[PDB]
């Protein structure tokens, strides 16, 4: 409660980055706090009540975030032989988590843009934020294609897409948002930024997605998903009913089935529906 | 693998070739020879036969990231008409062919040749307007394969990002 | 002469349907600006209202003109005066008006003990024809809460929402990408179609084509209802093949035709490859 408000700074102090990543720069930068001057007590259950505190935001990214980063401090902030250096000086480690998942942007950048085919025009779903770097490391390397944008409508969100691109002069033209159907034909692939990526392969992300995977199943065309390292969970839906609901909020988030997707993207590399939970399991011994 | 089954065993194996060019023949002839009772097949009749048959095996020549795989031509198509009849079909390709590339990442896997391979020189005028193609491969999608037949034993589909892992340096896919 | 009549019967009178009002606009529009021979004025009469009514961006209008032209060919017989061609002989046209308008009671008829209590439905944008065979079911004494989706070129599916809790059932709406987190809740997807072509494709608004890909993806049975008006004759394969005029953003898309499981009008039950079958009985 007290630092929630530093978290509203981060939100909109510098509203390039994601929420996530805000979060994680607003407590790391909380830890020259108020010496509590322990261990146990400090890391384990005061960062655990800050994720109860800040995760009362209608975000699913944020909250494993922190718990990622919880997983990412559990590694070795060791018991190093005295209280001088354990983690409140010895504190570089999670600074250095921070600069590498700042320049994993950087590295998506670099890797997924030359998989783009010249000539398929390709539909974007709402605005993310690693949909335009990629597009933007695609196009500086001199590429030619067309993209559409649906609006995935609980409000307009498309055309914050086409004020993202139009920027840096790229065709784009925004499209309907139930008559994806119509264009669906007309793109041969399909890429769709995350909120979070699933140990089942799927994705969660707002609600604009299931219909476009399962339209690109009934075309028989390759679906394509897009994520970071910030954005891996624990959760595990059958049907939709299970996603949990205050990560549910008329659906403001929703998931798509696991593997009628064809190729998924992350920082740890380009990997294949099954391979998703190996590699999560590699995170958080 | 197919003369070495025949050594103990009883079959009835029906093939079709891959041909822009033939080679096929080659290994028909080749268990021809040891006692099998092959048929040599069109290579466009399999789906008239494919309804009977029950069991189908395919040898490729590399396989990639994806679990996926370029194969001889031809191999696609009857890898979808195996998944019409729901007939399981199996990549006997070893430990040795598995690949970091991705496939719309590089330029054309499928790259092409002299089509005097898949047209006779012999027919006239008619050449000089049509630009005729072909490529020497194949693209199969990852979701096909039923199961490999390593060296170590059968493995899963998609088995393939942890043997990449940890039966390669991944960091150097710089290559 | 005729075109603010025609207006008139189209929005200050929004009971029937648009094809209903063309063909009643047409057949009370035989009292014509008297040319007094059988072909040309048919001809060019017909084919030039046909044309003139076409500042609305509707498919059925001319279907069902043209059904009323395959209609008016039949019985016209030749004895030896021009008063009994068709100008005595317009009764068959009164009739045609109300066994065609009937034929809205007759489908309702025939699929009042079609929806199964308990079983959810999740429906589309408006019809004059999914209300009347709906409360032709609930007037059955039954129930059963609906579903219904946005269809936004427009804020439509609130219309829908009002219409049926005056009707007298629990409504619920829900957002347009919302169709797959729901479509696994419902147990029957009924649409009221746009036009009805002869491969079993029901050209539509612009979420129907969700519906048949989500209903093939849950293996729930896809029914759709016609009346004997709107089986317009072309033939669809895929997403340019519709006139670009049926479209002006676009506004119509087109469902594939394969994949919908069960029809029905006026000439009873139909399994949706039997519409050639009647399509072929139909224009003579």
């Amino acid at each position: 409660k007290e630092l929630i408000e530093y978290f509203k700074s981060q939100m909109k102090e510098d509203p390039d980055m994601a929420s996530a990543v805000a979060a994680i720069r607003t407590l790391l930068e909380f830890l020259k706090r108020d010496k509590g001057e322990t261990i146990q007590g400090l890391r384990a259950n005061l960062t655990s009540a800050i994720e109860t505190l800040c995760g009362v935001d209608s975000s699913v990214a944020v909250s494993s975030g922190g718990e990622l980063f919880l997983r990412f401090i559990s590694l070795a902030s060791l018991e190093y032989s005295d209280y001088s250096k354990c983690k409140k000086i010895m504190i570089e480690r999670g600074e250095l988590f921070l600069r590498r998942i700042s320049l994993s942007r950087n590295k998506i950048a670099d890797l997924c843009h030359t998989f783009i085919k010249d000539g398929a025009t390709i539909l974007t779903h709402a605005y993310s934020r690693v949909v335009l770097r990629v597009l933007e490391a695609a196009v500086a390397a001199k590429k030619r294609f067309s993209v559409y944008v649906t609006e995935s409508q609980p409000d307009l969100s498309g055309k914050k897409m086409a004020k993202a691109l139009c920027h840096l002069n790229v065709p784009v033209t925004v499209v309907l948002d139930a008559a994806v159907g119509y264009i669906m034909e007309k793109a041969d692939l399909v890429i769709v930024g995350a909120e979070g990526v699933v140990e089942n392969g799927g994705i969660i992300n707002k609600i604009g997605t299931n219909q476009m995977a399962v339209c690109a199943k009934a075309q028989n065309k390759p679906f394509y998903v897009v994520a970071e390292s910030f954005k891996f969970v624990r959760l595990f839906p059958l049907n939709q009913q299970d996603v949990p609901d205050k990560f549910k909020y008329h659906p403001w988030v929703d998931y798509t089935a696991p593997s009628l997707i064809t190729l998924l993207f992350t920082d740890l590399g380009v990997l294949t529906p099954s391979a998703v939970s190996d590699e999560l399991i590699k995170l958080y011994l | 693998f197919l003369k070495e089954a025949a050594r103990k065993r009883k079959f009835h194996v029906i093939v079709a070739e891959c041909a822009p060019f033939c080679q096929g023949h080659e290994m028909a002839v080749n268990l021809s020879k040891a006692g099998i009772e092959t048929t040599v097949m069109t290579d466009a009749a399999i789906f008239a036969v494919m309804s009977r048959v029950n069991k189908v095996i395919i040898g490729t020549k590399t396989i990639l990231a994806n679990g996926a795989l370029r194969a001889v031509t031809g191999t696609h198509t009857l890898a979808l008409a195996a998944k019409h009849h729901s007939t399981p079909l199996i990549v006997c390709a070893p430990m040795f062919k598995l690949s970091p590339q991705f496939p719309n990442e590089e330029d054309s896997f499928h790259k092409f040749v002299a089509p005097e391979e898949v047209l006779p020189f012999t027919e006239g005028d008619i050449l000089e307007k049509v630009s005729v193609h072909c490529p020497v491969f194949d693209y199969v999608p990852p979701e096909l394969i039923t199961l490999f037949i390593s060296n170590i034993g059968g493995n899963a589909p998609s088995y393939i990002y942890r043997l990449m892992s940890e039966l390669y340096h991944p960091d150097d896919h710089v290559l």
